[PDB]
């Protein structure tokens, strides 16, 4: 409830589709795939 | 929460020694979880020569999450400039908001070998209704001597355990109780214990 | 004198109880603090030490 | 999978290790006890039963023997304890400290003349309270800052000569140490 | 091409002992039971170290040229002071003086006993002033140290 | 093919030369280590 | 009144050697009437060397036979051999101890000949065909051969009159040394750095060829360092100095100075110090301070003290050495000799003595057995009155005895 | 070896003692105290 240190800084946006990046990727169809690594954390490291 | 908490409080001398007939009283502040609290009535009593240590029980509802008491010593000759006081704060135990606890607190006063004694445990807010088993441990001397188990039935919400005692745990030992319970993402097990004289 | 002269020993399970690991009485915060207390370490998949 | 095992175990003693399982419709079960070489030591392997009579929980004694790497830089490397299971596997170090047993010095008389014999007696004890037959030694300590040592093989009371006070003494308040000297902690000390 | 065709490096593989490899530090400094004693005269108290233990008594010698007599020994009482026994250092041999370098000097020996004379003289041309001829019996010379005899023309 | 393929090992020595960083600055939450004069200015100088 | 007490020294490790002391037996003139002296004798057993860390390994595999640095190849093989015959450790490899050793003596034989295809014709010491005169391999050659006399042999005549000709030629008047072999406060520094090292070759080879002509150029090369190291120039400069001076008299005024002075430059790592090393540069193959730290490691070895060492050893144990040192082998060979050192007094304090203590025209009173284990001695008494002699026999190891006088004495 | 977790006979006593931990099986690297009798 008491969130101080002011939480994220007030960064708003992140990268727009960063996700399709950290998707998956099949090379044999050429097609994207579901997502993997997820880049939507940020570990309170919070990079401007 | 919700359990008499006893309070047992020992006067000392200037030079390592028990004092006795110094009557004494505490101020107490139970405290809600969720807004703001009251003040508790105080109690006064006084210290006996031959046992040396204060006694004090002090009931507190079920929401209470620290209690903090300053005892201070109430004497004809003692001033109020001149007066001693201790104050001390006591945290209560959970992510799955269950608890566990025995009862008694060595007043017996502290037993002897060869005669059985129960204690009662209750599991105050289990995460459900159905406990598998129920597991607890006697240790002395930092090796465990015995281990318990008993099974859990919906006769009634505290149950007594029975547990013998030996020639072992004569200067000293200690009991805990846990049990395990299965959670919808991850388990969490309560524990609790307290000293045997 | 010798400041009272105790005794020779006076004292078998006094000094025999310094072999408890953990110190207090008992009771304490979550199950990992509570058994540092009481002297002993779990080891259970929910919950570390 | 829930283990229960004590925080500081004791070399030379049994250490009862207990396991506890959720229960299913059983599966033996194993630890041992192996140094900090992990790969590639291992003091002690113990093995238990789990079924339906003892509800698959069960305790295993394990010791801890002077195994240990001769000198060193540390003689501790504490312990490095596994389990053995078939649906489980996990490990954890513990802390150990060689403190086993208590030592009790029992003189005749606390008060000392010059030119009197000094009897005096040791009880060795172990964890279990066995008398735990061990060689001792023995050292005096002058209270200005060591005197003599002297050792023996034990019954359970370790017998000593009768000690001599030295024709120019020292008033004041000595000092009584006693120790294993071979491998073991809890110095007793006696005035 | 632009570039080098040879590169001379160093190579000896002089560390020979292997242990371990070790974990360092940015910076150090120089500089960040019974404290060390204060000894008596011409001091010299071997095993130096920064704390004694009680109980433990190092033994104390004189420094050349002199020789122990008495007790030389040095107990640590229970509290920080020290038992200080008695102890002198009376001197055995005389040493070679550093006045100057146009010694030379007769006779030339790295010590001598007490009753031994000395004489030094500045070769080859003029001399100068003073006590040509002393002898040593340990009485704690006094010769100039500055201008003890700069010679001149 | 994975140029270099790492796998488990059985270690002879486990960690070891572990201690603080710092030693006359200020110890970030997240590892990095600035000097203590950097605190308390009203800029996120750590990261977090 | 205790009034005595003594060291006894087995293998004469601090001075001269001390094994047999005689406590006469006196009788104040203020003795009281029908009173008897009482003594009372015990011994200390003050402390032991620390074992904690000696490594050296994969020389003779790595570099044991592989223009003119045939010299620097086959000089560290002595010091090699040197460290293998101190320390008493072969079983380490599965060859018998026996022909390592031949092989090693004669990989010495070969090295031999090769420090004796060195040797002009005016019995100089030069490193390329003879062209120049250099002193400082004349006495890096005579450091070589004075570790080579302790083993199987070396001609007297050849070394006696090496040494005269440095003594006629390269000593200067004031003490200093220098070489014919090609900031004013550089050329002192590089003076006091020859003349340092000259003096550490003519102690090594002073040894095997006694003489006074050799002796006097001793004194002469001592005074002149005593006298112009009292400035702080540089810590390698004061280290090898310090260590020139260790090789010969211990215990001057001003060696004590010096050596003070050299600890109070030293620099320590926490507190108590674990490593403790000397930086040459101030507020500064990229490892010069080694050399320095293993002077500062051979004065304090030659002063026997082992808390002092033990951090030097530990520091050139594992370090960022990696390694890392000059020339080479100027510092290697001085490592290899420190590790020796170190051993060496390691095994000189083994605790090993016999002590017996005897009257002078009477029966033995007492007899002691010291050991690792017993450390400490029983008290006992003396009654009769006779001169008390305690005596030991060949002994290794440090213990001190300590006897007091209980006198009536009048008041 | 298969990411741990996925015999000797009865020990012969000396006269006058007996082994505390009596077994038809051992398994290796398991240790047996050995005891006194009275006297």
């Amino acid at each position: 409830e008491d969130s101080e240190r002011r939480p994220s800084c007030d960064i708003d946006k992140p990268p727009p589709n960063i996700e399709l990046t950290g998707n998956g990727y099949n090379e044999l169809t050429g097609q994207f795939r579901n997502r993997v690594i997820n880049t939507k954390s940020f570990g309170g490291q919070c990079r401007k | 929460p919700g359990i008499p908490y006893p309070i047992k409080v020992q006067v000392k001398d200037s030079l390592d020694q028990l004092v006795g007939g110094v009557p004494v009283t505490l101020n107490a502040q139970t405290i809600d979880v969720n807004q703001e609290t009251s003040d508790l009535d105080p109690s006064k009593s006084v210290t006996r020569v031959d046992d040396g240590v204060a006694s004090f029980v002090l009931n507190l509802p079920s929401g209470v999450t620290v209690l903090e008491f300053n005892v201070k010593t109430d004497a004809p000759d003692l001033p109020e400039e001149n007066q001693a006081r201790e104050g001390y704060r006591a945290i209560a135990y959970s992510l799955s908001q269950s608890y566990l606890y025995i009862d008694w607190t060595d007043n017996h006063k502290a037993l002897l070998v060869g005669e059985h004694l129960n204690i009662i445990v209750t599991p105050k807010s289990p995460y459900i209704d159905k406990i598998t088993h129920y597991n607890y441990l006697i240790l002395s001397k930092g090796k465990i001597i015995h281990f318990g188990t008993r099974e859990k039935f919906s006769d009634a919400s505290y149950q007594s355990i029975n547990i013998p005692v030996t020639q072992n745990m004569v200067p000293s030992s200690r009991l805990l109780v846990y049990y395990i319970v299965t959670g919808e993402q991850t388990a969490e097990l309560v524990s609790d214990s307290v000293w045997l004289n | 004198v010798q400041r009272g002269a105790k005794k020779p020993l006076e004292r078998v399970f006094q000094f025999l109880e310094k072999s408890d690991l953990g110190c207090g009485a008992g009771g304490g915060l979550n199950n990992a603090n509570v058994f540092h207390l009481a002297g002993l370490t779990f080891l259970t998949n929910a919950n570390a030490d | 999978y829930v283990i229960s095992a004590p925080k500081i175990f004791r070399v030379g003693a049994s250490e009862n290790i207990v396991i506890q399982v959720y229960g299913y419709t059983a599966f033996d079960a194993t630890i041992s006890i192996k140094s900090y070489p992990d790969k590639k030591f291992s003091y002690s392997s113990g093995h238990v039963h789990l079924s339906s009579e003892n509800k698959f929980q069960n305790s295993a004694i394990l010791t801890i023997q002077p195994k240990q790497l001769p000198g060193g830089q540390n003689p501790v490397s504490y312990v490095y304890l596994e389990v053995v299971s078939k649906h489980f596997s996990k490990s954890k170090r513990m802390p150990i400290t060689y403190d086993n047993g208590f030592l009790f010095i029992h003189t005749d008389k606390p008060v000392y003349t010059p030119d009197q014999s000094v009897k005096v007696r040791v009880y060795s004890l172990n964890d279990d309270l066995k008398p735990a037959k061990r060689e001792t030694v023995l050292t005096f300590i002058d209270p200005e800052g060591e005197v003599d040592m002297v050792e023996e093989i034990d019954i359970g009371i370790i017998s000593f000569p009768d000690f001599k006070i030295p024709s120019n003494p020292r008033y004041g308040m000595w000092t009584i140490k006693a120790k294993y000297k071979e491998d073991f902690s809890t110095t007793g000390t006696a005035y | 091409c632009e570039g080098e065709k040879r590169q001379e490096e160093d190579c000896t593989f002089s560390i020979m002992e292997n242990n371990g490899q070790p974990c360092i530090n940015d910076d150090e400094e120089m500089k960040e039971g019974c404290p060390q004693p204060v000894p008596p005269e011409n001091g010299f108290i071997r095993n130096e170290k920064q704390l004694y233990l009680v109980g433990e008594d190092v033994e104390i010698s004189c420094l050349t040229g002199f020789e122990t007599v008495g007790y030389q020994y040095f107990r640590c009482l229970p509290d920080g002071t020290w038992r200080q026994g008695d102890v002198e250092c009376q001197r055995t041999e005389c040493i070679k003086p550093v006045v100057q370098e146009v010694l030379t000097i007769t006779p030339f020996q790295r010590l001598y006993r007490i009753g031994e004379s000395i004489e030094l003289t500045c070769p080859k041309g003029f001399v100068v002033a003073g006590p040509s001829r002393y002898t040593c019996q340990g009485n704690s010379w006094t010769p100039p140290i500055s201008n003890s005899l700069t010679c001149e023309k | 093919a994975p140029l270099v393929a790492f796998q488990p090992c059985i270690p002879s020595k486990l960690c070891k030369i572990e201690e603080a960083d710092c030693k006359n600055k200020f110890r970030c939450d997240s590892g990095r280590c600035i000097a203590r004069k950097l605190e308390c200015n009203g800029e996120n100088d750590c990261g977090d | 009144e205790s009034y005595s007490g003594v060291t006894l020294d087995p293998r004469g490790i601090y001075g001269t050697i001390s094994r047999r002391k005689e406590f006469p037996y006196r009788i104040p003139l203020d003795l009281v009437p029908k009173t008897e002296i009482k003594r009372i004798l015990s011994v200390k057993g003050l402390l032991v060397g620390e074992i904690l860390s000696a490594v050296l390994s994969q020389e003779g595999i790595n570099i044991l036979t592989h223009a003119e640095a045939e010299l620097m190849s086959v000089v560290p093989v002595f010091y090699v051999f040197h460290y293998l015959e101190t320390g008493n450790h072969w079983n380490i490899f599965h060859s018998d101890p026996l022909i390592e050793k031949q092989k090693l003596k004669k990989k010495l034989k070969e090295g031999m000949l090769s420090i004796m295809s060195y040797r002009n014709a005016d019995y100089s010491y030069s490193v390329w065909k003879g062209g120049s005169a250099s002193t400082w391999l004349t006495a890096f050659a005579l450091r070589v051969l004075g570790q080579v006399n302790k083993y199987v042999e070396q001609n007297q005549n050849s070394i006696c009159n090496s040494l005269l000709w440095l003594v006629e030629n390269y000593q200067l008047d004031n003490g200093s040394f220098k070489e014919n072999s090609q900031l004013p406060v550089e050329a002192r520094e590089n003076s006091l750095y020859l003349t340092a090292f000259t003096v550490i070759g003519i102690r090594k080879a002073f040894d095997i060829c006694p003489l006074v002509k050799i002796d006097t150029a001793l004194i002469k090369a001592d005074n002149f360092l005593l006298e112009n190291t009292l400035p702080a120039q540089s810590t390698f400069t004061l280290a090898i100095s310090a260590y020139a001076l260790s090789l010969g008299d211990k215990t001057h005024p001003q060696f004590r100075s010096i050596v003070s002075a050299l600890k109070r430059e030293a620099l320590v790592k926490g507190n108590p110090p674990i490593y403790r090393f000397w930086k040459d540069n101030l507020q500064h193959g990229t490892a010069r301070m080694v050399e320095t730290t293993a002077y500062a490691l051979l004065t304090s070895l030659n002063l026997k003290d082992i808390n002092y060492v033990n951090p030097v050893i530990k520091w050139l144990s594992e370090e960022q050495r990696y390694g890392g040192g000059f020339y080479s082998t100027q510092d290697t060979i001085n490592a290899i000799e420190g590790l020796t050192e170190y051993s060496l007094l390691v095994k000189q304090l083994r605790l090993s003595m016999d002590i017996d203590v005897s009257y002078k025209h009477k029966g033995a009173l007492h007899n002691y057995k010291m050991t690792d284990k017993n450390f400490l001695g029983r008290p006992v008494e003396v009654l009769l009155n006779d001169d008390l002699i305690v005596s030991t026999g060949f002994g290794s190891g440090l213990a001190t005895v300590h006897v007091t006088t209980v006198v009536h004495k009048t008041s | 070896l298969l990411e741990p977790h996925c015999f000797c006979p009865s020990p012969p006593a000396l006269k006058d003692g007996f082994v505390q931990d009596e077994g038809t099986m051992f398994p290796v690297g398991k240790n047996v105290v050995y005891t006194c009798n009275e006297g």
